[PDB]
């Protein structure tokens, strides 16, 4: 690639999450941006069905 | 979101190599207090935008545990071991919820990562580690909206070097 | 398909008590060679006909193992332990898949059974056993059509009695 | 009385959707059994993702 | 104390076939709350009297759990699956310790049973079940003397029959 | 014949040594049962490390 | 041999703090192919010389597996998570045997480390990582004599730093 | 401690290992030396009973 000047510095992403945990159905959407080669990213996740979640959001962190 | 990893020491990047087609992953997380969380994910690339589609099934979380009590604190950082199996990548990692009160609740993630490219078009990495730092920067609304940050580094165990030249 | 159980001795029938609303179940099965099979199910009653809706996520099955190679033999019978937890029912069972070469590939089912009725409307059973025999009666079409039979009995440990008045 | 909604012989039908090791599939099925005798039979048809690339046995307990 | 089993139906008795030399067993029991209890045993015959020698290593039991708090209730009965592996016998069983507050603390025994006779001298059993009821009959002295009873039966799944001619 | 070495009623004796969660203990025991009927009883005595600081129940299957 | 660890970033050294009296540890290692290896160890200090006393019980290793076939290659490096539980230290780590042929056989170590000093005399470390590099430098004689090297570093996950100032 | 000049640079150790794995009894002894603050060490282990081991030595590595 020569140098970092020819790599994409940032890349957006969108997500949809659907599931059931202990019998509770939920759906989420999400939007974020990251730096693919620096290995960092940030996103906002919203629960659009089944909110507020009756369990800790943390069990969904690795799936987002 | 495995496209966003900083690989050092020349470790091949299975995820970035898989585009434009992308990749999937599949995972079961087993919690020490009985809970299971299984997920399947598709990653594709729609022009310049990554698109994730995830399905989740979780069960057997104890009603008195930190998850169903909504009494989780925050995730510790973690280090996944990643290696080739059956011509795809396997990962395993032990994560730990630091609950409010000091006590940790651990879990064990078992993952397969599958390129949509054929294995012969890919340079597979050897056994290595992926540090993951995931953090809730803001609970915008309690069980409805969250801002999350992650940093991830693919590396070898350089702090305790081999006396034989192994990674 | 837990509505089909012959209960003996005193034992309350959680499933047949749950109508007409029905019940759900949630399960993760862990296989000794690394596979996971997670399933959620809904059981309803549509005028005389029971209706089942099932979602499955399975992962991490070894490419060289009997499941992914499609060289499994048959299921042995099994005995599930069943007891109340968190005002619903939990079950655990070890199953064993006979495979070529005299191998048994075992797995461990972790299930939660949830009535759609409130727990106050239910007579909850004590700890007991469900014997289950599941048999693939016919491979009608190699990987496209199968016929399956099951017999189940809910019972206490009659063969080896208590000396202290316990079931 | 809950059990009054059930009969000595009852039919059932099923719909199954899933992914195993990256492989998507869908099934339907129809059976009949005697709920109080604890016996049942069914026929399952893989309508999508067939012929399955894995042993059907792993779906037995979900049907 | 596996010499004490009533076998029914055709089932060969691995243990009573092993005399006068005897047999050993090796086991790790995993508890759902993190405890491990590993044991090795030797069974010999000293003129009409069976002699048992046992070594135990247990670890990781939670300080706040029923075991370390000494606030366990009693064992439910259980059903072990037993089958030939590597020319010796393997067993697996889920046990459940009743504890205060309507809790069941379950564990999973993984055992290998090894005759001291060569496998060529033995009639090996097919896959079967051993029902076991173990009961602490008396706490004679709080944590210094106990009386314990056991009944066991080796059997097939008689309650739920095969339609294909299988045991 | 192997089973000819056994009787309708037989005694047994045991010695147990172990460590659980850092706690060392030793037991002996003596029992009797009917091997072919599948029934047995025994008395276990903690001779070292007593009174145990954990539930005896975890030693039941080893005795 | 946990006295020989380089701690960085000011992490308290539970092991060095425990002398002169020393410490114990207790461990069960569960292998993915069914094997269990349980060990208890005592560490004391006899003048200037450390003395270790270890007891081991291992079982259920498959006769066809790399361990009982004596077909293990070498251990990968690994990273243990270490944290306080019940006023002592718990550790968990996933290790991987790199077998001859490329395939990895993994295992999961569950350890408790117990100081012989009372917890009030100790500064306990927070959640952190221990890198371990263990290597056979020489098979002097095949199943009889070995020279082994280890390097170990206690650290935090610094490669992927927190955006909130957490370790 | 002031500086490294007042720390013990090296410390010897001795070990005894006794156990049974899949029904095979063995005993080992060992001798080694390490640097406690650099976090390195080396040892020689000898099987004095039950050798040669009928299983891979590697399952004993973390116990030595």
């Amino acid at each position: 690639h020569g140098s970092a000047s020819f790599l994409k510095k940032t890349m957006p992403f969108k997500t949809t999450i659907e599931g059931t945990v202990n019998g509770h159905y939920f759906k989420c959407t999400g939007k974020g941006e990251g730096n693919p080669f620096e290995g960092t990213q940030e996103m906002k996740i919203e629960v659009i069905e089944g909110g507020p979640l009756p369990f800790a959001f943390h069990i969904l962190s690795t799936s987002c | 979101s495995k496209t966003f990893i900083k690989y050092v020491s020349g470790i091949p990047d299975y995820f970035k190599q898989s585009f434009p087609e992308g990749f999937t992953w599949e995972r079961t997380t087993t919690y020490e207090d009985g809970g299971f969380l299984t997920a399947h994910q598709d990653t594709s690339l729609d022009g310049d935008c990554l698109v994730y589609k995830v399905k989740i099934l979780g069960n057997n979380f104890p009603a008195d545990g930190p998850v169903m009590q909504n009494k989780a604190g925050r995730w510790e950082p973690a280090t996944e071991i990643v290696y080739e199996v059956d011509g795809v990548l396997r990962g395993q990692v032990l994560m730990a919820l630091k609950c409010p009160g000091g006590r940790h609740l651990t879990c064990h993630l078992h993952t397969t990562y599958r390129s949509k490219k054929p294995a012969s078009a890919l340079k597979m990495p050897g056994f290595h580690f992926e540090d993951h730092r995931i953090e809730i920067m803001e609970e915008v609304e309690k069980g409805k909206c969250y801002k999350q940050y992650e940093a991830a580094v693919g590396r070898y165990c350089d702090a305790a070097p081999s006396k034989l030249g192994h990674n």
